[PDB]
């Protein structure tokens, strides 16, 4: 299940280069069934007629900014004690390991856990890739009619290229 | 924009001089003759062949233990220590302990918070506080591998009485051919290359003019080229991809300096927004090069140990000085030069980034660090550009240059030029191949 898999992930935010309002993205599509439009089709501010698809360059630059932030957050290495009564927080990995990992140096009977785990970082990157994987969001449509009406209406070969680009912004890093 | 910078009047001013700075026209032969640029390395055969893409704590632990154990093994041989005692073993007689300095909190290290974390091999990684009240002299920082002597009667505290001094690596031993190199002039510069209020890169253009005029043999340019901390980069106000702006910057330099015949050496920074943010960093990727330019341009990693005409250069764009300086504690009298102490630590810890944990926001892949960020030898020249004031100091026989940044805020910065020529073979060995250095204002 995609909704729960990316439930704790941070949503991609990027302010309209024109009106200035912050747009939030969590899926390729915005809305449901028939009135479904690619989230990147229109600004969220109704008095802004600029299409985010016009500022693909600014979005890619923002994704890079964000992705850097996450990778740096992971590498900061904050560790926190699993004992509720200790909760010692440190960036110093202790060389003294117990059977399940670093031994908290405050209380000496609990293991230190990564504050931002590698599994959280990996899920976050997969999310940033999922919200721009147009081909996949389309294959997740049952009827080839619903898809192709949509594919013909918004997903031109060029727009599909724009999405592929954003979707792969991930591996530049 | 860049108003203040372009109206400066200090242009060309020599703010620091080292060696026989006079007696050398700061002109290189350009592309002329034999210019030999070789990237150095520290071989390794300890690391396994299956790596994950996100570090596992057990792996970091491994790298840190080896750091202690490996250096300790050398120090033990040098100072002919007989045995290392486990940190937790109590004794009435003085003991010699091997470990990594650390702080007992998340704050700044102070003479009351020092703890010594032992290696796994002898102490199973245990920690014990260290009392420095009886220690006459000391310079310590978190991450520092040290050998201390003292009394630990209860096994819960070491009253240090002696702190062995760091031992540097030997210098590179030149072959006979290396003595056959002619004088070379090397220019060094570090970003930012644009004032904090503009994206006109006026300072960069001025530096390009300098390169063409002085026609140095080699130019070592440190990033950031497209600074992640620049107001306009951070706010994503730019209207072009980061990668494209980066390539343009590179193009301007490569093209704008074609006529000079100088070999360009680009060193990445953790602030280069378009590039891999984890340290150590791999070389930039730039393919838009003629076949001529390819013989004039080189992309190295960060850090990098580079041999220029037989002279070994230690190169790092990371502000290790500022980071280490903010965490070091000392005590002697007060006739001590802070930077010389910090530079001494870099040369005695054998790493391009000995501080651990690192400054908060410096991302380090420790398994890569282990393989690519060690010092192969004590360099002849160490280029450590920092936010700290520019300088040129001779430390343990190594000329350490901090050319400062080319741009500081909205004001002009500085860059530096070195003159090299390895002297005649015999005599009291060390004859620094670096003859003179100058830090000039852009
Ligand atoms: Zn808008
Ligand atoms: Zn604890």
């Amino acid at each position: 299940t995609d909704e729960e898999k990316y439930r704790d992930c941070e949503r991609f935010k990027c302010p309209c280069p024109t009106c200035g309002t912050e747009n939030i993205y969590d899926n390729v599509f915005d809305g449901s069934g028939t009135d479904m439009e690619p989230s990147l089709y229109r600004c969220s501010n109704i008095d802004c007629k600029a299409s985010p698809l016009t500022f693909t360059v600014q979005l890619s630059n923002k994704l890079i900014m964000d992705i850097r932030r996450f990778i740096k957050k992971y590498y900061d290495g904050w560790l926190i004690c699993e004992e509720p009564t200790c909760r010692n927080r440190t960036r110093h990995l202790p060389l003294q390991f117990s059977r399940t990992g670093p031994l908290c140096p405050a209380c000496m009977k609990a293991t230190l856990q990564p504050e931002y785990s590698d599994k959280s970082l990996y899920t976050q990157l997969c999310f940033y890739r999922y919200i721009f994987d147009a081909e996949c969001a389309l294959e997740k449509l049952t009827t080839d009619h619903e898809k192709d009406k949509l594919k013909k209406q918004f997903f031109t070969p060029k727009v599909l290229q724009d999405y592929r680009k954003l979707k792969n912004t991930a591996e530049q890093f | 924009p860049s108003q203040k910078y372009n109206s400066r009047s200090n242009r060309g001013e020599v703010v620091t001089s080292f060696g026989l700075a006079q007696g050398v026209s700061w002109s290189g032969r350009g592309g002329a003759g034999n210019i030999s640029l070789k990237v150095l390395g520290c071989p390794e055969a300890l690391t396994g062949s299956y790596k994950s893409m996100f570090q596992k704590l057990p792996d970091i632990r491994e790298v840190l233990t080896c750091k202690i154990e490996e250096l300790g093994s050398e120090l033990k041989e040098h100072y002919k220590i007989e045995a290392f005692t486990p940190l937790l073993a109590p004794a009435q007689e003085p003991v010699t302990l091997l470990g990594q300095i650390g702080c007992d909190s998340n704050g700044k290290l102070n003479n009351k918070s020092v703890i010594l974390e032992g290696d796994r091999e002898h102490s199973s990684g245990a920690q014990i506080p260290v009392d420095l009240s009886e220690l006459k002299e000391y310079s310590l920082f978190p991450g520092q591998v040290v050998i201390m002597e003292g009394i630990n009667t209860t096994g819960r505290k070491l009253v240090a009485t002696k702190l062995y001094e760091g031992v540097p690596l030997p210098f590179y031993q030149p072959t006979e051919e290396d003595a056959d190199f002619e004088q070379s002039m090397v220019l060094v510069a570090c970003g930012p290359y644009t004032t904090s209020d503009s994206i006109t890169y006026d300072p960069l253009l001025d530096l390009i003019a300098v390169i063409n005029h002085d026609r140095p043999d080699v130019c070592i340019l440190f990033g950031p080229f497209l600074d992640a901390k620049h107001e306009q980069v951070e706010n994503c106000l730019l209207t072009s991809p980061f990668e494209d702006i980066f390539k343009q910057c590179l193009r301007t330099i490569i093209e704008g300096t074609r006529s000079s015949g100088s070999h360009l050496v680009f060193v990445p920074s953790l602030r280069d927004v378009h590039h891999e943010p984890v340290y150590p960093q791999p070389p930039f990727s730039y393919s838009d090069l003629s076949r001529e330019d390819k013989k004039q341009v080189q992309f190295v990693s960060e850090p990098c140990s580079l041999s220029i005409n037989g002279v070994i250069f230690g190169l790092t764009s990371t502000d290790l000085l500022f980071h280490l300086g903010a965490e070091e504690i000392s005590s002697s009298s007060g006739t001590s030069d802070r930077f010389s102490r910090i530079l001494k630590h870099i040369l005695t810890q054998r790493s391009y980034y000995p501080l651990y944990p690192p400054q908060e926001d410096m991302a380090i892949d420790y398994e890569s660090f282990y393989v690519y960020a060690q010092l192969p030898v004590t360099p002849d020249v160490l280029i450590i550009p920092s936010e700290l004031r520019y300088f040129v100091k001779d430390v343990l026989g190594c000329v350490c240059v901090n050319p400062g940044r080319l741009t500081k805020g909205q004001v002009g910065g500085t860059f530096a030029r070195l003159y090299l020529r390895r002297p005649a073979a015999d005599g009291a060995e060390r004859q620094s191949p670096c003859i003179a250095v100058q830090v000039v204002r852009i």
